RNA sequence: CUACACCUGAAACAAGCAAGAUUACCCGCUGAACUUAAGCAUAUCAGUAAGCGGAGGAAAAGAAACUAACUAGGAUAGCCCCAGUAAUGGCGAAUGAACAGGCUAAAGCUCAAAGUGAAAAUCUGAAGUGGUCAACACAACAGAAUUGUAAUCUAAAGGGUCAA
RNA sequence: UCCUAAGACAUAGGUUAACUCCUUGCAAUACAAGAAGACAUUCGUUUUCGUUGUCAAAAGGGAAUGAGGUUAAUAUUCCUCA
């Protein structure tokens, strides 16, 4: 299938023609704005791996997110507290920066549901991606037994409750086994849950 | 194609008229006119030395008016009511809250009369 | 600190208003696993209870 | 501005072997040839489909089993070219130039060397299209001739 | 002062009406506890807000 | 002088409904006008009745025009939105029971050659 | 060069979608000091308050890239245990889970990826016709789609050949 | 009420986990954004010229009224006259 032939190809991304193709991608989306629309999804073999499909209700975008690390926010470096908590440069954002391409466009494109999101390059000081939405007041996806779980209230705003692939692997949750159990069920919960005090009425 | 200009601008598109395919609500539909009734215009009647004085006196008539009217409607509104010609409108917003028109009639008419007929005597 | 006794072991070190956890719906709780279990069966009848 | 950039890069850059060999194509002549033969192997339009659908329906259910003759189609897709050029049931290959993103084509001109198929670089992804009752094909191919056509093969 | 919005006037208006006394015949009724209007106010000793 | 019946009015037609509304309001006017210069309690009262009354009227005459405007929208979708449904934004956006329950091919078929039969252990 | 096709972008219009509210519980982020170490920087308070973004009736989680090495077990979640244990810590103050085992509850499924190529078999809208007429069934005509829709398939298989 | 000022805020574009934040009269860190005419008089047709917003002054700018009389309380406002 041809198919098999594109991931290939996608493997070997140091060959002169990768690297050419690459460069110049980079080089149009570095014309085009931040979160554009795209018409078709330039990494098609990908793309139908996540779920997108041809037929109406699907939609592609673009965004460019900037690469780099957390500065912590407060004014002049100026943070009052002990010398654990004073620093700025070296931190790093917990959530990945595949997720916030996924919840950039989700804020852009609020009707529509992120589906999935995947990899279109990156330069020295962006990554562009793009990202599968499904929307959900059209028809096809809504009698599409497949996709219309992701039609229903409790599904709203995925990426931004962590519920995207990205998100899952923000939380650690791509490992399951006793080195995630601590992660399991959201560590907030995890933690609340160990640390409740449990008072029976009988002993 | 040959460019006079030096800047693009946006070609002009066919720009069509906004229509509905379904009438949004009732009203809409049943085409309902808002303008405001000749008798919810005219309110009430005043009896106010002062009002008095100025039917006897000025041939004028003092009325409360809907707050949102204007002058000319209260004109209109006035002389399809009570079949008079009005020579001048003026308006006031009392601080409690209404409008008080002070209205006078051509000589045509007689204030003291449109009284008698309404009771205001 | 004063006796023999051995050393104590911190509980209430952290704020615990918040966590506490209390056991009163196990009464009612109980009974509501019953009648769920019987209308199970109710609903279920010819066949048995627990699958093999 | 863009689109035409695009353009100029692709000019004034290095292109590689793989992107530059999309740029060998039929003269007009032997393009136009091309297109007449295999706009003589076009594939069915729905009123053809329902015609011989209700047609062959109303044979079979009314008089008797007719024998029915196996179709000379014109091959449209990728990964249906791809397959068929892996199974070497394709005769002839011929792919548009003018694809994007290129990757979609690019194995094929290797592959069609290994499997020993000849292929093609036309100018059109609309006149593929044609060929096939679609707005743009990547590639068509060829797989059954009538006795007439070998000549042309 | 002479100035005023619509919106001033209106709300004057309002507290205006606001100000008068209990009806004193409310004060007959079967069910009710109240003498007096606890909340009427004197322009002099306590302030609107109105800017 | 006598109260207003609701069916009794339902029985007339829009226009004389309407007739009658212009002559209830001037009704109302005439009488407010009672209360300002003078006036006996037989007035008071009569304006009480009078406003009530005008509000049965329009009440009836919505109820005809809107009965009329839902005949003609009858049997299409796509009403003004004053007919359409309104229970919770929620409920309208959400799913058919049609594709709540609607199913893809290959479930249909394990449905029909599996499913779930009656079964009785003995003891 | 024209007509025309296709890719890309734009305007107006038709039909639908989002924008705020909610606080107890839920999700993703962000994130301190008081306090305890009888001082105090690590630490502790603590991933705690405050702050931000998202939901729902619950949320999340879930069909192993799990345990365990035994005559093994077998999604997720809660209860009981394991336990104040292994470990972490100016090894100071103090942090601190899980497997096995007893229960409650039980459920398993859909995609990408050689295979329609004897033929897009697919999806959406639809003047309309029947209807329980807002919810259903067909539907002339239109779009989406081979830079691929639907049938088979999802590793517990599966294709091919038989077949009760 | 209109106008512009010191100023200010949208839109567009960009930044942020997000909230927020940065630009814009000499108008933009923006830009396929406008106005007019005529016939038509709807569209449409047609023609012409064209880069793109708003708010901020009851002392600033700012189309034109005066005298006399009247009320318990208004009046360069009502009345009379000009
Ligand atoms: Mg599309
Ligand atoms: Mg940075
Ligand atoms: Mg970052
Ligand atoms: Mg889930
Ligand atoms: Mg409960
Ligand atoms: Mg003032
Ligand atoms: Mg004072
Ligand atoms: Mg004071
Ligand atoms: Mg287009
Ligand atoms: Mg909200
Ligand atoms: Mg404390
Ligand atoms: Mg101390
Ligand atoms: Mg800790
Ligand atoms: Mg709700
Ligand atoms: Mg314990
Ligand atoms: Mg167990
Ligand atoms: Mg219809
Ligand atoms: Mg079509
Ligand atoms: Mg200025
Ligand atoms: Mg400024
Ligand atoms: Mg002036
Ligand atoms: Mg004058």
């Amino acid at each position: 299938g041809a198919y098999k032939y594109l991931e290939e190809l996608w493997r070997k991304k140091q060959s002169d023609l990768m690297s050419f193709i690459l460069r110049l991608r980079t080089w149009e989306y570095r014309q085009l704005p931040v979160i554009h629309k795209a018409s078709r999804s330039s990494r098609p073999d990908k793309a139908r791996k996540l779920g997108y499909k041809n037929k109406d209700g699907y939609a592609i975008w673009r965004v460019r997110v900037r690469r780099g690390g957390r500065k912590r926010p407060v004014s002049k470096g100026i943070v009052y507290g002990k010398p654990s908590s004073v620093g700025i440069n070296q931190l790093k954002f917990a959530r990945n920066l595949r997720s916030c391409a996924e919840e950039r466009v989700g804020k852009r494109v609020p009707e529509l549901r992120v589906l999935n999101s995947y990899w279109v390059g990156q330069d020295g000081t962006y990554k562009f991606y793009e990202v599968i939405l499904a929307d959900p007041s059209h028809n096809a996806i809504r009698n599409d037994p497949r996709i219309n779980w992701i039609c229903e209230s409790a599904h709203k705003h995925r990426e931004l409750r962590g519920l995207t692939s990205a998100g899952r692997k923000g939380r650690g949750l791509r490992v399951k086994g006793h080195r995630a159990k601590s992660l399991r069920t959201s560590r907030k919960g995890n933690w609340r849950a160990r640390q409740m005090l449990k008072l029976r009425r009988y002993r | 194609k040959t460019y006079t200009g030096v800047r693009f601008f946006r070609p002009k598109t066919l720009q069509l008229a906004k229509a509905p395919k379904y009438s949004r609500t009732v009203r809409a539909h049943l085409k309902v006119s808002g303008h405001l009734d000749n008798h919810s215009v005219v309110k009430t009647p005043l009896t106010t030395e002062k009002a008095m004085k100025k039917m006897e006196d000025e041939n004028t008539m003092v009325f409360y008016v809907h707050n949102r009217s204007t002058k000319p409607q209260i004109k209109s509104a006035f002389e399809k009511l009570y079949n008079v010609k009005v020579r001048s409108v003026n308006t006031l917003n009392t601080i409690t809250g209404n409008k008080k028109a002070y209205i006078r009639l051509a000589a045509d008419s007689d204030s003291l009369t449109l009284a008698n007929k309404i009771g205001l005597i | 600190m004063k006796h023999n006794n051995q050393l104590p072991v911190a509980q209430l070190r952290k704020h615990q208003q918040f966590r506490i956890k209390t056991f009163f719906n196990q009464a009612a709780q109980k009974k509501a696993r019953l009648h769920a279990r019987r209308a199970q069966a109710a609903a279920v009848f010819p066949r048995p209870t627990e699958k093999l | 501005t863009l689109q035409r950039q695009k353009r100029v890069l692709l000019q004034r850059l290095k292109v590689p072997p793989q992107i530059h060999q999309f740029t060998k194509t039929l003269d007009k002549n032997q393009s136009s040839n091309l297109f007449k033969l295999l706009a003589s192997y076009a594939p069915e339009k729905p009123a053809e489909k329902k015609q011989r659908l209700v047609a062959q329906a109303e044979a079979k259910k009314d008089g008797k089993q007719v024998e029915t003759k196996k179709p000379i189609v014109l091959k449209y897709g990728l990964n249906h070219i791809t397959t068929l050029i892996e199974n070497k049931q394709a005769k002839l290959v011929v792919i548009a130039h003018d694809v994007d993103p290129i990757e979609l084509v690019i194995f094929l001109p290797q592959l069609c060397r290994k499997n020993d198929v000849p292929f093609a670089f036309v100018k059109g992804k609309a006149a593929l299209g044609k060929l096939v009752n679609k707005k743009t094909a990547t590639a068509v191919a060829l797989t059954e001739v009538r006795n007439e056509d070998k000549a042309k093969l | 002062g002479a100035n005023k919005t619509l919106n001033m006037k209106k709300r004057f208006g309002r507290k205006i009406k606001q100000n008068r006394p209990l009806p004193n015949w409310y004060r007959y009724k079967s069910d009710t506890n109240i003498r007096y209007n606890s909340k009427r106010r004197n322009w002099r000793r306590t302030k609107l807000k109105i800017y | 002088d006598k109260s207003v019946r609701v069916f009794k009015l339902r029985t007339q037609t829009e226009e004389q409904l309407v007739g009658e509304l212009g002559k209830l309001q001037t009704e109302l006017s005439q009488l407010r006008i009672a209360k300002i210069a003078g006036g006996t309690a037989n007035k008071l009262g009569r304006i009480g009745i009078v406003r009530k009354a005008i509000a049965k009227y329009l009440t009836i005459i919505n109820e005809k025009r809107r009965q009329a405007v839902k005949d003609q929208f009858k049997g299409k979708s796509l009403k003004p939105l004053d007919i359409r449904v309104k229970k919770t934004r929620a409920i309208r956006r959400k799913l058919t029971k049609k594709q709540r329950e609607a199913v893809l091919v290959k479930t249909q078929k394990k449905l029909n050659n599996f499913g779930l039969r009656k079964f009785a252990l003995k003891a």
